[PDB]
C-alpha cells in the first residue's frame, strides 16, 4: 500500500546571509 | 510571419547531399520559406523528371520564361552565395522584388535601407522617451532653494579619520 | 541521350558511360556479397569455437540459403 | 537495387537500436526524487557557486 | 530464458549474414526476427527492475538508519 | 481590460510548460531582456506557479530545475543579472556541470 516514510536528504552535505536577513528584519543592528 | 527579422537554414540538408554548391544553394533555397513554390523556378523544376540538364540552359531559360524567378546575383564557391527575387515580366528587363542573403550555410533576408535605418532611429528613440520619462518626474523644485534632488565642523571629523587612516597605512 | 544530343554532346559517351558502368557496378556489388560472405563465415566459425553445442545449427544455417 | 538493398537494411537496424534505447528502462534517481519532496533541487543549489 | 533468447538472437543474426549474402533483398522478414528478439530481451530485463529499485530504496533507508543511530549514539 | 479568455485543462498543461520554460536559463534571460520582470503581475502569477510545488502537482513536472530557478528568482538582484549574458552562461554551464 502507501505508507508515510520518512527521510531528510541525510545524503547531501551562514551568518552573512544571516546577518542580512536580520538587516532586513529588524532594520539596524544596534538595536 | 515576418520574414525579414528571422534567420534560417538546415545544416540537415546540406549535409544530405553534402558539399555547398552553386545549384545546391539554389535547391536549399527551395527549401527556405524565401521561395515561393509558384516561381518559375519550381515550374522548371516540375517539368523535367530525373534528367541531366546544364546551367546555361537554366539562365538562357530563365529569360525566355516569364514571371518570379530567383537567380544568382553574386557567388562565391567557398562560404556566401548572393540571390534575388528579381521579376522579369519580359526578357532581358527585370524588376528585382526583393534581395536574399546566403552565408556559411545560412540564408538571410538582407533588407532594405530604408528599414534598417528607420528602425535604428526608432530604438533611439524610445531610449530618449524612457530616460525622459523617468528623470521628470523625479526633480524637485522650489522656488526659493532651486532645483533638489531627494557640517564643516564633521568634515573636520572625517578630515581627522582619513588622516589617521593614512596615518595606519603607512605604518 | 536526348539531352546529350540537344547540347552537342556525343551519343556514343553515353553508352560507353553506361557499358563502363555495368562492369563498374558488376564488380562492385559482387565483391560487397563477398565480404559479407567471409564476415559471416569468420563469425560462424567463432560461434563454433565460442559456442560448439549448436554447430549442428550453424552449418544448417548456411545449408538453407543455397539451391536445390 | 542490390546496393539500395544493404543500406535500407543498415537503416532498418539503426531504426531498431532507436527503438530500442525508447525500450529499456533505468532505475530511479531517487535522491532527486526525495529533493524535489521538499521542491527544490539541492543538488544544482549546494553545487553551483 | 535469457540465455536463451541472447544465443537465438546470435544465431539470427548468423542468418541474416547469409541471407545478405545470398539474397539481400530477403532481409525484412530476417530483421524482423531481430528486432522482436531484442525487444523481449528488454520487455524482460524490465520486469526485473521494479525489485532492485525496491531494494535500493531499502539499501537508502538503512543508511539513513545508520546515521541516525550513529548521531544518537554520538550525541 | 479585456475579458479573460482562459481554459480550465488546458491551462494546467500550460502552466506545467511553462514551469518547464523556467527551468530554461536562456529564456529567463530573454524574458528579463523583454522586462517581464518589470511587471508585478508577473511576480504574482509567479507565486501562482507555486502551487506546482504540490506533491500531486510537482508529480508531474519533468525537469526539477524550475524548482530551484524559481526559488532563485525571488531574488530581483538575480533577476536583473540573468538579464547578463555572462552570468547566464555561467548558469547554463552550471547545470550542463551537475548533468
Amino acid at each position: 500500500s502507501l505508507d508515510p516514510e520518512i527521510i531528510g536528504g541525510q545524503n547531501n552535505f551562514n551568518l552573512q546571509q544571516i546577518f542580512q536577513k536580520i538587516i532586513q528584519e529588524r532594520g539596524p543592528f544596534r538595536d | 510571419v515576418d520574414l525579414t527579422s528571422i534567420q534560417w537554414r538546415m545544416p540537415e540538408w546540406v549535409q544530405s547531399m553534402g558539399g555547398l554548391r552553386t545549384e545546391n544553394v539554389l535547391e536549399y533555397f527551395s527549401q527556405s520559406p524565401f521561395y515561393s513554390h509558384k516561381s518559375n523556378n519550381e515550374m522548371l523544376k516540375m517539368q523535367s523528371q530525373f534528367n541531366a540538364l546544364d546551367l546555361g540552359d537554366l539562365n538562357s531559360q530563365l529569360k525566355r520564361l516569364t514571371g518570379i524567378q530567383f537567380v544568382i546575383i553574386h557567388e562565391r564557391p567557398p562560404f556566401l552565395w548572393v540571390i534575388q527575387k528579381q521579376n522579369r515580366l519580359n526578357e532581358n528587363e527585370v524588376k528585382p522584388l526583393t534581395v536574399y542573403f546566403v552565408c556559411n550555410e545560412n540564408i538571410y533576408m538582407a533588407p532594405n535601407a530604408y528599414t534598417l535605418l528607420a528602425t535604428r532611429m526608432l530604438n533611439a528613440t524610445y531610449c530618449f522617451q524612457k530616460a525622459l520619462t523617468k528623470i521628470e518626474k523625479f526633480p524637485q523644485y522650489n522656488p526659493q532653494e532651486g532645483y533638489t534632488y531627494p557640517s564643516p565642523e564633521d568634515f573636520s571629523v572625517v578630515r581627522a579619520f582619513m588622516q589617521s587612516l593614512h596615518s595606519s597605512k603607512e605604518a | 541521350v536526348l539531352e546529350y544530343i540537344e547540347q552537342g554532346r556525343n551519343p556514343d559517351v553515353y553508352a560507353r558511360q553506361f557499358s563502363e558502368l555495368v562492369q563498374k557496378d558488376n564488380q562492385y556489388v559482387n565483391g560487397k556479397l563477398y565480404a559479407i560472405e567471409g564476415f559471416q563465415k569468420a563469425f560462424a566459425e567463432e560461434i563454433k569455437q565460442a559456442y560448439p553445442e549448436v554447430s549442428s545449427v550453424v552449418d544448417k544455417i548456411l545449408n538453407e540459403g543455397k539451391v536445390e | 537495387g542490390q546496393k539500395f538493398c544493404f543500406q535500407n537494411l543498415v537503416h532498418v537496424l539503426q531504426d531498431i537500436r532507436y527503438q530500442l534505447s525508447f525500450a529499456r528502462l533505468r532505475n530511479s534517481d531517487l535522491v532527486t526524487a526525495l529533493d524535489i519532496l521538499s521542491t527544490g533541487t539541492s543538488l544544482r543549489l549546494a553545487n553551483a557557486p | 530464458e535469457l540465455r536463451f533468447l541472447s544465443r537465438s538472437l546470435m544465431l539470427n543474426f548468423l542468418e541474416l549474414l547469409g541471407i545478405m549474402a545470398k539474397a539481400p533483398e530477403q532481409f525484412p522478414s530476417k530483421v524482423e526476427n531481430i528486432r522482436v528478439l531484442l525487444l523481449n530481451l528488454h520487455h524482460l530485463i524490465n520486469d526485473y527492475r521494479p525489485h532492485q529499485s525496491r531494494e535500493s530504496l531499502i539499501m537508502l533507508l538503512e543508511k539513513q538508519l545508520k546515521h541516525e543511530e550513529s548521531q544518537v549514539e554520538l550525541l | 481590460l479585456l475579458s479573460k479568455v482562459p481554459d480550465d485543462k488546458s491551462r494546467f498543461e500550460i502552466e506545467l510548460e511553462f514551469v518547464q520554460m523556467l527551468s530554461n536559463p536562456w529564456y529567463l534571460n530573454f524574458l528579463a531582456q523583454h522586462k517581464y520582470f518589470e511587471d508585478e503581475a508577473f511576480l504574482q502569477y509567479l507565486e501562482y506557479m507555486e502551487y506546482w510545488r504540490e506533491p500531486e502537482y510537482v508529480k508531474f513536472i519533468i525537469y526539477p530545475t524550475c524548482l530551484h530557478m524559481l526559488t532563485l528568482l525571488k531574488n530581483p538582484q538575480f533577476r536583473n543579472d540573468i538579464s547578463r549574458a555572462d552570468l547566464s552562461k555561467q548558469v547554463n554551464d552550471e547545470i550542463y556541470y551537475e548533468w
